[PDB]
């Protein structure tokens, strides 16, 4: 699967239930998990949000610092959710905040950090098939 | 350190939802 195409469709996915359109079986399990995930958590979810204090300025080091501590210990398919999660809190603030040029830049990091370091646990772990496999019996 | 903070919940977050699958 291309790692770039599994962004670009959850991004807008998840910009597109907040009412922003934004221009960009595994893309329908990532966004059920991801909304899972997110309903599962919004008191903390909400507590991240008010702290990420978003700015062009501070966006790829918040970004880059989060990830690192998240896959500090290793990499699991529920930290591959969260990851994308994460990366949707960003670009809801983006837009939230009057920055949507930023979307773009998270797209970009998220795809980049996909390819570079997590492709290799996703295909010793299955490929994306493993996670649709492991997730679709919460479908 | 806020990114600290951030990644430990997203683990416990995602380590709790990975396990309940
Ligand atoms: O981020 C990770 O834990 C996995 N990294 C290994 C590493 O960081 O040395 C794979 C890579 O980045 O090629
Ligand atoms: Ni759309
Ligand atoms: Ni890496």
């Amino acid at each position: 699967y291309d790692n770039r195409e599994i962004v670009m469709k959850y991004i807008h996915y998840k910009l597109s239930q907040r009412g922003y359109e934004w221009d960009a079986v595994v893309h329908l399990t990532l966004r059920q998990a991801g909304d899972d995930f997110s309903r599962r958590y919004r008191r903390d979810f909400a507590e991240m949000s008010s702290q990420l204090h978003l700015t062009p300025f501070t966006a790829r080091g918040r970004f880059a610092t989060v990830v690192e501590e998240l896959f500090r210990d290793g990499v699991n398919w529920g930290r591959i959710v969260a990851f994308f999660e994460f990366g949707g809190v960003m670009c809801v603030e983006s837009v939230n905040r009057e920055m949507s040029p930023l979307v773009d830049n998270i797209a970009l990091w998220m795809t980049e950090y996909l390819n570079r370091h997590l492709h290799t646990w996703i295909q010793d772990n299955g490929g994306w098939d493993a996670f649709v496999e492991l997730y679709g019996p919460s479908m | 350190w806020l990114a600290q903070r951030l990644g430990r919940e997203l683990r416990r977050l995602s380590d709790e939802f990975v396990d309940s699958f």
